């Protein structure tokens, strides 16, 4: 009911924290990737859209 | 050995049959033609 307790002395401290910010930010060849670099199954995949 | 692979199954060695040869492959080139322009509204020069 009545007793509290105080600091007498400190410390200072230091800590870290890692945090990611950023990625790797890749683009992809979308035809090169699916077709392959050299093919009229290019000419077929524009017909997906 | 012949030729040989990367990590992931992609070609990128060969030997020359007739001769020895450890000749190395690469792909061709490529990338994403990105075109810098000030608008249509300023001018109609580009670059690339």
């Amino acid at each position: 009911n009545n007793s509290i307790a105080i600091p007498t002395n400190f410390t200072i401290s230091v800590t870290t924290e890692i945090l990611p910010v950023s990625m790797t930010k890749t683009s992809v060849d979308c035809t090169m990737y699916i077709c392959g670099d050299s093919t009229e199954c290019s000419n077929l995949l524009l017909q997906y859209g | 050995q012949q030729f040989g692979r990367d990590i992931v199954d992609t070609t990128d060695a060969v030997r020359d049959p007739q001769t020895l040869e450890i000749l190395d492959i690469t792909p061709c080139s490529f990338g994403g033609v990105s075109v810098i322009t000030p608008g249509t509204n300023t001018s109609n020069q580009v670059a690339v």
